[PDB]
DNA sequence: ACTAGTAAAAGTACTTGAGCTTGAT
RNA sequence: CAUAAAGACCAGGC
DNA sequence: ATCAAGCTCAAGTACTTAAGCCTGGTCTATACTAGT
């Protein structure tokens, strides 16, 4: 996202680069919200 | 019909004048023990279209220990009540100079209303209640034990002689049915002495807020 | 029965699916088309290897979402325990409801 | 009756189109690594930690369509799919 | 071709919906 | 002495 | 005669919850695509 602020891009980009960024950073908190499909690793189990 | 009615209406008049001789006012022991027969023939007879309208029949009670002290007792005419008839009751005790009022409301109030009950604070203190209510005196139930109010000293040696705070105490909330019955604000402590099978008699205190 | 032949619809479903992906790429250049080398060949095998193997009657990728407890491992200690083994029955209500 | 009743590849100006038709089963074989048969025994699946399973093997037929006035078909036989326990 | 990236009730908490009372008129 | 990971499912004992 | 402001009661739609301790077993790390 850094180097993509840097270099003006597109910002509607950025929008697909924050939602992503804000689901990263939001799962590692709460992975088992309701809604909000969850992040996994290997053999489909979700992380802890 | 009518006599079922002013059997009601008795029931309420002698609820009342429990309510008010347990507060500590100056009731006569003749309508205490008023059998319907002489309600029925002081008052009148039938509701209906007849002599007890719900006017006439209200109490003005004074208090034993200070003469000035009195309590007003409104039965409303009209089933829900809304701010015009608490701004004519209100303009009644404003030009007789008392403070305590009680209303029996038959049906119900509105919301406002109760808003325009709760605003005039420190001076005006005016009590609401219902006809269902009012039919059997609480107090004298197999379950609830007896309540005694305590004045200023006694809750200081409480606090004193127990090496307590005031906020160390158990609690009850002051819209009970018997917090009602006694009319009791923020700030009081009742006392309940209540019976047991371990001891014999056992003495608890309750803060109200 | 009944259980092998639910397992071997979705992969022979699967398997012609690959045909197709692999008949796509190959026909863009219009040069020719071949069969032995566009069965892959891991997918059946593997699939029944696999579900048998583990217990979970489904697949690899979806190994949460699938009924657990069939296809488990027969039990050698008396020869009539065998005999019960080889001979039960399971209904699939949740085993801590009351 | 599950190779049977399947949906065609019909997809394409020249096409190709193949079809599955009968099926067959052999009894188990080993296929060693060196790439050589054998019928294998169960006690020899249960010591060697093998399995005991058996190859499948299909009819393929294939059809071309390009309206060149010439339906060359192209039939197979014996066509290993995968194998069965 | 070989091998490394890779997408059952049951309690509460919050929202909307309909209708009321009331000051304005 | 030191090193034998960890998760998922399953069948059991009181 | 209707017209907003403010408020109460009722129904609709999600979140959170289910005994303790102990002993053995088998299986699995992704099948698929671009670097190299």
């Amino acid at each position: 996202l850094r180097r993509n602020e840097q270099n003006g891009a597109a910002a509607h980009v950025i929008a697909e680069d924050v939602k992503l960024l804000q689901f990263h950073v939001a799962t590692m908190v709460d992975n088992e919200l309701p809604g909000l499909p969850r992040a996994m690793q290997k053999s489909g189990r979700p992380l802890k | 019909d009518d006599e079922e009615e002013t059997y009601r209406l008795w029931k309420i008049r002698k609820t009342i004048m429990q309510l008010c001789h347990d507060r500590g006012y100056l009731v006569t022991q003749d309508e205490l023990d008023q059998t319907l027969e002489e309600f029925k023939a002081q008052f009148g007879d039938k509701p209906s279209e007849g002599r007890p309208r719900r006017t006439d029949l209200t109490v003005l009670v004074a208090h034993n220990d200070d003469p000035t002290d009195q309590m007003f007792v409104f039965f409303p005419e009209e089933p829900k009540v809304g701010i015009k008839t608490i701004k004519v009751y209100c303009q009644r005790m404003q030009e007789e100079n008392i403070t305590r009022a009680l209303i029996v409301v038959q049906q119900g109030m509105t919301p406002s209303a109760k808003q325009s009950l709760v605003d005039m604070a420190p001076k005006y203190i005016l009590e609401q209640f219902l006809q269902q209510e009012l039919l059997i005196n609480i107090t004298e139930h197999e379950l609830v034990p007896e309540h005694v109010v305590m004045t200023k000293e006694e809750v200081t040696e409480l606090l004193a002689r127990y090496k307590l705070r005031e906020n160390q105490l158990p609690r009850i909330q002051a819209g009970d049915p018997v917090a009602r019955y006694f009319g009791i604000k923020r700030g009081q402590v009742v006392k309940i002495i209540r019976p047991s099978e371990t001891a014999g008699r056992y003495i608890t205190y309750r803060l109200v807020q | 029965g009944p259980l092998l032949a639910f397992l071997f619809r979705g992969m022979f479903k699967n398997l012609l699916k690959e045909v197709r992906i692999y008949a796509q790429k190959f026909i863009d250049r219009g040069k020719d088309f071949n069969l032995e080398l566009a069965i892959k060949t891991r997918i059946i095998s593997d699939g029944l290897k696999y579900s048998l193997a583990t217990g979970n009657w489904g697949d690899q990728k979806k190994a949460h979402q699938a009924r657990a407890g069939v296809s488990q491992v027969l039990n050698r200690l008396t020869f009539a325990s065998t005999l019960s083994h080889l001979r039960r029955l399971n209904s699939p209500i949740g085993r801590d409801g009351k | 009756r599950i190779v049977e009743d399947a949906p065609p590849i019909d997809l394409q100006p020249p096409r190709y189109l193949l079809k599955f038709e009968q099926i067959y089963l052999s009894k188990p074989t080993h296929w060693e690594r060196d790439g050589a048969p054998s019928p294998m025994m169960p006690n020899e699946a249960r010591l060697r930690n093998l399995t005991y399973s058996a190859p499948l093997y299909v009819d393929i037929t294939k059809t071309v369509i390009k309206e060149g006035e010439e339906q060359l078909q192209t039939q197979h036989q014996k066509t290993f799919i995968g194998k069965i326990p």
